């Protein structure tokens, strides 16, 4: 499954180094590595996180504490292949939510 | 004026709202019902929030251009460019 | 297991209860009153956390000798003084 | 290609709990909350590795969202990668019940 | 009526200024002039607080944000001349409640 | 020296809401704000914690609970249907 | 440049939980402790403007209602009660 | 000595809306809490600066709390001292119906 990212998404994912980074690199590399590694994991789980249709219809979350990825699959089905995962948005909770769920 | 219903709550939530009458907190349990409502319709508001928050981040996402695989690696010396202007 | 019970809850938040259910956000009222009253358990536990926290500071006011009358322009200089070892 | 999914048997107490309790008024909703709890756990068969890890609840546990309900499983072997011979369903929790901070 | 401090009531206020004052005196007396003002309008309406057996059965409290005076009028009824009021403890609600109320 | 200093880095928008609400008179220094959101923060993180000791609590019964079997869901719809009376 | 970096005063008992927490690897930094309490602050003040706007609202339906008048609730006691039906 | 003591027609309704409320389930809770209402505004006729001012709601504003309930009202003239020629409850509010960060 093909893994790609909206233009806004990785402006998130700089957004959130530079944040953290400007004080500690360390943790700012960690936040990658983590946030990567979800990424892979969804690739090959394409369908793990939490359908969202009261956000949009396609729209899924999938927490990877403290951020959470906002998502969709193309196509948008329940079973069988799944052709690309669209990570649209990686949001920091601490920051823009009031909960998880 | 007042709305009466039937509700099911579990039983070790209607132990504690007996409790709290019986202490003097409240003098019946709809007291606390009507209170407990109260503040979940803040909460829900407050998760209303949140919903229209992500929904603002994502049609944002979906308005911004063609999606890209992205190299963390890459990435990182992008962000750490980003760091020192 | 399940206790249902009978309460009286204002027209107002019968109203929200009911757009929350036809809207498909729960799927009957009581789902929204255990939602609301395991909030409210939790508010409760606070509220005592606040209780016991000031009799705690409370029964120390009371054990620390006899009470006197105070200046406030004297009260100024002596916590001035504090500030300045 | 399917791994065995079990349950233990206080999560199949929890599912019959969550039964009882919303069916006591609404039989409908009921059956659709048995519909989705199956068809999530029915996946995870086929995908033994799509929960999220939590260690910090116990180090092998998993947590799967089906809303309002948190299910929490292991996979045994509890490996990032390979073969598995189980799921073992651990607790199926009503967050609007149990938690703070969810629901 | 008579007004009186417990000797720990007086500490909470020299920690009160002491906090505050170490940023900004003005507001360090602004709170004082807030307090005392309060103060001397309990001195003419002992019962103005609201009961708190709950706390301990002679506890009233008033509020005068951010701060509550715990007090006790003496003698501990609700109707008569009162001989004096003694302020236990002042409060920061910001630091030590979860509500007020 | 009732007070611990440090330098910590808020977002754009939340200095400027906190320097709008000292303006205000509301608070007379940032450094209230930040007290008051700390306490607040603290009792968030009890609540989330007793989380977490809950979900631990209740993955530990089901542990306990004995040997993990199959659940036919046809099968468990009848029982618990038969529970309802 | 996408923070805005401010000295602030915290309790000592504050600071200490904070690095308590970061040690924990709850967070990277006391600044993420603050951004988090300082959203959630936000919220909360919000609440409170909402409750100093409920409290006006209903002040000024009181004070639009017309001539005030001396209440006795004895008799206020047998309207309310006919209103029970 | 007790200065005159008037209620807007809306917080009669109020003290009606109360008692009905409670007393549709529990009629000794319901008088008692007219007992104490009762109570407070007795108080307050004889004392009418006893409720601490709250500009912020509306400049003449003061407010006097018996749990749960709050009593919002103000002295003519409004003055920190001085004659006062009455005091007009302007409304009796239920926390728990009304408020997010009280009761
Ligand atoms: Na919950
Ligand atoms: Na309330």
């Amino acid at each position: 499954v093909r893994l790609v990212w909206s233009p806004t998404a990785k402006a998130d994912l700089i957004d959130i180094y530079v944040m953290i980074g400007s004080e500690n690199i360390r943790a700012a590399d960690r936040y990658y590595d983590q946030l990567e590694a979800r990424a892979l994991q969804l690739a090959d789980q394409p369908r793990m996180g939490v359908r969202r249709p009261d956000i949009r219809p396609s729209a899924r979350m999938l927490v990877e504490a403290p951020f959470v990825l906002l998502y969709e699959t193309v196509p948008d089905t329940d079973d069988g292949p799944v052709e690309w995962v669209e990570i649209v948005r990686v949001v920091d909770g601490r920051r823009d939510l009031n909960r998880l769920f | 004026n007042v709305e009466k219903m039937s509700v099911a709550v579990t039983p070790q939530q209607a132990a504690v709202m007996r409790e709290a009458v019986e202490a003097g907190e409240y003098a019946t349990a709809s007291e606390i019902v009507r209170e407990a409502v109260r503040d979940w319709l803040a909460k829900r508001e407050l998760r209303h929030d949140d919903i229209r928050r992500l929904r603002q981040l994502w049609d944002e996402g979906k308005a911004s251009g063609r999606p890209e695989p992205v190299d963390f690696d890459a990435l990182r010396k992008e962000a750490r460019q980003k760091l020192t202007e």
